[PDB]
């Protein structure tokens, strides 16, 4: 039996070591967040991605305030997203990213992406994650919604009755059209979210822009206030 | 004329009742057991702030079961701490101030490394989740166990004195001395500067988060039930206050002990007042499983229905 | 109305199938197994608890001599367990982190893995230089890994999301065969015990039978109404079991190409993530959305015992060669051995 | 519409395949079935639970 | 085997109206949320309307939403879109799409192309 002696001597030591390397990993694990990029393919995906610059995956690392990010692009996959979409039920957050002037297009592709939104909502094992809202195409919103052409009560008939929020905050020198197209679309999403977040999960809007070139500062506020949640959720021990 | 006149007396003087020494055990002993109960019913059939909170409730809880039953024993047998237990003789009065000592100096620990909990998780949460694990707040509570018995431990080897205090039914540091010798209040005073640092710290931690909590309400705000930020910052305020308020009285008594010349002192008027301050430190016992434990449970929070 | 002509005579055809299956159907399995006794109260205790992955454990194999066994969880890591001593033997760090299935070689020499990437990875176990490292990739799927299994050191079955399953050849690294015919994402694969046909379940509530060495679909089974999610043969290779989303287990028999009996109940309500046999077949084992796992009578559909244990979802089964244990991977990042 | 003409003759011709089969009575089938697990019922610990010191996972 | 067949389409002049039927087989037709889609002659597949498994829960698109009227018989396995001044835009092969699991709130893939739960369609042609 001294050789068998030395064998689990022999396992215990490989294993000591291998346990040595998995808490550096730990640490790393626990210093990165991962966030999952998401959408319709009409939108400005790449537009997101070059703000920070075959593969079934493709990843992009940024750093904000020396807190590390991973972002996570769906390269090649079929449009069946029922069983892959589950392996982003643990990130930090999931950014949708909508193409907003799409609101008639040649065909629905705001109803489209309403439609993803309320699936990715009220998915059973999604029902924790937060969703980062990114409104992209501001200035191609606005150039359809001032020259007349098209219309958004086609295809939406509640924007006639519908008013400004009195909670508004209307960029200057921007007529009130294409401020009311920009909230009819979020205040779209939002009916949605505050039907059945229970307090588990939080939307965050935003109006993204191909200019803005600061959506890793908004990014990381959203996602600093996912986390500050999350740890008020242990102080209601019972 | 010596201060402590109840220092070499041998019963309780008369006058005074086991009613306000009987309350005082009885309130915290059913309060805590409550929350026990609570806790263990949740936690057996975790989290950083589990652990915090089931070492303050053992901490509360033992303090009470060790020390109230030697007062009452006290007003029962009609006998001092001295002459309790002729087996023990002086020393039940020194393990008695010793003990009254570290759960003080304990629980102050213990209630800071909860404000500094709250305000790292509030206030700086990436920070948190980077470098606070369960393992950490697994084991606040023995280190700061082991912190405290040997800092209370220090009168034992030379720096500081205990004294038995009217009416003869407990014990405590001794904070005047008719000669102003260094030893005797160098410690008494550094005890209480501690304390001073730490009460100050936990208010400044707390007010730490109370202003992270406001500010997450309010950007809820532009957009049974769980506890919003409100209702925690309700929690929050009540705890600052009452632990201010039970804590200062015991810090003033030091440094108006060492400072103040002991001839413009009333004696009778004196021992009222070093009763009344440990009277109040004591509330902070009763008090710690409400806050904490009972009132963030579903079962008392059907009754109110919050808001 | 010539596409029409074609699916009239699908239609038609389907007709013929369905009156076949109907003649073959004289009594039921319910009805055989009426008179013999019952299973009675299966009781299993957890015996070890594997702890080290940091993220949720999508996939485990064992190994064939049931000591080692390897899983594969989504902080992208591959670990191989001593099972009996609770000792990590290997960690394999991976190039992609979003591994969604695991294979471990029935000699032993070799572990494959897939995921998102829609690459199937083989590792080198027994390196002269003692180090794990990548052997071979295989590429060519245009959908995720969902399941692989070795046939021996050279080949390898795999499953993928673009509803195609796939045979390879790892020294060339190219597809020897192209299994087609899915609607849907195939979700996990079975070998037969000798290995010259295996079943598939994919997203179309349906599971197919086919030919390895001929590379064609042989039977194809429609018993289910939602995806298929497991699939497992019975030990003697002339029948299997499936499970599915609709909150029901199903058993196929492969001579009278159709279903044979149903495992549900009026409570259950929660999808199937794993099915496996027991070594003599009487145990059914499903793992459930529920965070439970249940022990079926595989011959009169009466509920056994339960496997509760587990804070998170099940999401993957296993049961030793020799049958003296199951394993339960779940999301919450653990692995148990019950017995 | 060409795609939808070749898909479905594929699908034609996979079904004669698969109706020209012989197929058993469900009655022999499921008589094989638990003769099965009849002959190979002791062979099964999970049936039969082992006692110690021949079980490897108890200590 | 799940089976959904769709009839009732046909050539209607404007401003007509036609009733739709699906007939279900296979699954248990209570237990699942209903949808109907359509896919125009050069556009994609797009949502049209839903019910819910006991119905009291519709939604429309907003194109049609005043003049489609969604029905569900759960004793009979029949489900109804019931169509009303219908416009020549609405010429589309009309589908009738099952969500893909019992008892859930989200259907992810009806409108995805190659879905397994999805009838063959019935062409709806509005023309003068
Ligand atoms: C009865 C008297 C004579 C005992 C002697 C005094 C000390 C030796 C005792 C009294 C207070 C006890 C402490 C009270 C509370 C705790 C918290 C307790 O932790 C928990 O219960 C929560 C879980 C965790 O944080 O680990 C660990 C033991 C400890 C430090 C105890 C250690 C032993 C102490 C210091
Ligand atoms: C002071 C150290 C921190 C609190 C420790 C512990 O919880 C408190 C115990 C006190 C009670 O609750 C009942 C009893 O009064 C006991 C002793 C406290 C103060 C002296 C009063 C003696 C008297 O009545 O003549
Ligand atoms: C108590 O006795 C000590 C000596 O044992 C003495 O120094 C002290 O003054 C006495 N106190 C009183 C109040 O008599």
């Amino acid at each position: 039996t001294e050789d068998q002696r030395n064998e689990e001597k022999a396992q215990r030591e490989a294993n000591k070591k291998i346990e040595k390397q998995l808490q550096k990993d730990k640490q790393v694990y626990r210093a990165t967040h991962r966030l999952l990029l998401l959408g319709a393919g009409e939108s400005g995906k790449n537009t997101i991605v070059k703000q920070m610059r075959t593969s079934g995956i493709f990843e992009t690392k940024f750093q904000v305030d020396k807190v590390n990010f991973h972002m996570f692009d769906v390269g090649a996959q079929r449009d069946e997203r029922r069983k892959w979409i589950q392996c982003f039920n643990d990130v930090t957050a999931i950014i949708f990213v909508v193409a907003s002037s799409s609101y008639n297009m040649v065909t629905n592709r705001l109803q489209a992406a309403l439609k993803l939104f309320d699936s990715i909502w009220n998915n059973k094992w999604l029902r924790d994650t937060s969703v980062i809202l990114f409104l992209n195409k501001q200035d191609l919103l606005a150039e359809k919604v001032l020259a007349g052409k098209s219309k958004i009560e086609d295809y939406f008939p509640e924007f006639a009755r519908y008013t400004t929020p009195e909670d508004a905050t209307p960029e200057p020198g921007e007529d009130p059209r294409v401020t009311r197209a920009k909230y009819f679309i979020r205040d779209e999403f939002l009916r949605i979210s505050t039907a059945s977040g229970d307090g588990r999960h939080y939307c965050y809007p935003h109006f993204t822009c191909a200019v803005d070139t600061e959506n890793i500062r908004r990014v990381f506020n959203d996602c600093r206030d996912i986390i500050q949640r999350m740890h008020l959720r242990q102080y209601e021990l019972l | 004329s010596p201060f402590y006149r109840c220092q070499n007396t041998t019963s309780v003087e008369k006058g005074n009742s086991a009613v306000m020494g009987g309350v005082l055990f009885s309130t915290g002993l059913l309060g805590n057991l409550l929350a026990l109960g609570l806790l263990a019913r949740s936690g057996l059939g975790p989290s950083v702030f589990y652990m915090l909170v089931c070492g303050l409730t053992v901490t509360d809880l033992l303090g009470k079961c060790l020390l109230s039953p030697v007062v009452l024993a006290a007003y029962a047998q009609n006998r001092s701490l001295r002459v309790l237990a002729p087996a023990l003789d002086n020393s039940l009065c020194q393990a008695f101030a010793f003990f009254m000592s570290f759960f003080g100096l304990s629980s102050t620990l213990q209630l800071l490394a909860m404000a500094l909990e709250c305000w790292l998780s509030l206030g700086h949460p990436f920070f948190y989740r980077r470098h606070i694990t369960l393992r950490l707040g697994a084991l606040v509570a023995p280190v700061v166990s082991a912190f405290s018995l040997a800092f209370c431990a220090l009168p034992f080897m030379g720096f500081g004195k205990f004294v038995q205090y009217c009416p003869g039914t407990w014990c405590f540091i001794q904070m005047v001395h008719e000669e102003g010798s260094l030893s005797v209040l160098g410690y008494s005073v550094l005890y209480s500067s501690l304390m001073a640092l730490l009460v100050l710290a936990t208010v400044l931690c707390n007010l730490g988060a109370m202003r992270n909590l406001y500010a997450m309400h309010r950007r809820l705000q532009r957009h049974p039930q769980p506890l919003e930020e409100l209702d925690h910052l309700l929690l929050l305020a009540l705890m600052t206050v009452l632990f201010t308020m039970c804590s200062l009285p015991v810090i003033y008594r030091a440094y108006y002990g060492a400072f103040k010349d002991v001839k413009e002192k009333n004696r009778t008027s004196e021992e009222a007042e070093d009763l009344r301050a440990l009277r109040f430190l004591s509330v902070i016992s009763i008090v710690d499983p409400w806050i904490f434990i009972i009132f963030r449970s579903p079962v008392f929070r059907i009754f109110f229905h919050k808001i | 109305s010539e596409l029409d002509q074609l699916r009239q005579e699908a239609e038609q055809l389907k007709n013929q199938i369905r009156d076949a299956r109907k003649a073959c159907a004289d009594a039921t399995l319910s009805q055989i197994t009426n008179n013999i006794d019952p299973v009675g109260r299966i009781q299993m205790r957890t015996r070890r608890t594997l702890r080290g992955h940091l993220a949720k454990i999508y996939a485990m194999h064992w190994g064939t001599d049931s000591r080692l066994l390897v899983s594969a969880s989504q902080d992208g890591k591959l670990i191989i367990w001593d099972s009996y001593t609770t000792n990590k033997v290997h960690a394999i760090p991976l190039r992609s982190s979003w591994v969604m299935t695991c294979a471990y070689a029935p000699s032993g020499n070799y572990v494959a893995c897939g995921g998102l990437d829609n690459i199937c990875s083989i590792y080198n176990l027994k390196t002269r230089e003692g180090n794990v490292r990548v052997s071979r990739e295989l590429a060519g799927h245009t959908g995720y890994l969902s399941c692989c299994r070795f046939l021996d050191d050279n080949q390898i079955v795999t499953s993928s999301g673009d509803t195609t399953c796939a045979l390879w050849d790892i020294e060339t690294g190219q597809q020897t065969t192209t299994f087609t015919g899915h609607t849907g994402d195939v979700m996990s694969l079975s070998l037969a015990p000798d290995t010259r046909l295996f079943v598939s379940g994919a997203c179309d509530a349906s599971a197919k039978l086919w030919d390895v060495r001929e590379g064609m679909c042989r039977q194809t089974f429609t018993g289910h109404e939602s995806d298929i999610n497991a699939i497992c043969f019975f030990p003697n290779g002339n029948a299997f079991a499936t499970g599915s989303d609709d909150a029901t287990c199903r058993l196929f028999d492969l001579r009278a190409d159709q279903e044979l009996m149903t495992y549900s109940h009026d409570n259950i309500i929660c999808g199937i993530t794993s099915v496996s046999f027991s070594k003599s077949g009487r145990l059914l084992l499903a793992g459930y959305d529920d965070f439970n796992c249940n022990v079926w009578d595989a011959l009169k559909a009466d509920r056994a015992g339960v496997l509760a244990g587990h804070d998170n979802r099940v999401s993957c089964l296993g049961v030793t060669d020799d049958g003296m244990a199951v394993a339960t991977g779940s999301w919450d990042s653990f692995l148990k051995i019950w017995n | 519409n060409t795609a939808s003409i070749a898909q479905a003759r594929k699908l034609v011709e996979q079904l004669k395949m698969e109706a020209n089969i012989d197929r058993i009575k469900v009655s022999k089938a499921a008589a094989d079935l638990m003769a099965y697990c009849e002959a190979h019922a002791k062979e099964d610990p999970l049936l039969t639970p082992v006692p110690a010191s021949e079980n490897p996972f108890r200590e | 085997q799940v089976q959904l067949q769709e009839s009732g389409g046909g050539l209607v002049q404007p401003g007509g109206s036609l009733r739709l039927s699906c007939a279900a087989s296979g699954f248990t037709f209570s237990n699942y949320k209903m949808n109907w889609v359509r896919q125009a002659p050069g556009k994609g597949l797009e949502w049209v309307s839903d019910i819910s498994q006991s119905g009291a829960s519709i939604s429309y698109t907003g194109s049609v939403k005043g003049r489609f009227t969604i029905s569900r018989d759960n004793a009979k396995n029949t489900l109804y879109l019931q169509m009303n001044s219908l416009k020549p835009e609405d010429t589309a092969v009309y589908y009738c799409a099952r969500c893909p699991a019992p008892f859930t709130r989200d259907c992810f893939d009806v409108t995805s192309t190659t879905y397994a739960y999805r009838g063959q369609g019935t062409q709806v042609t509005v023309s003068s």
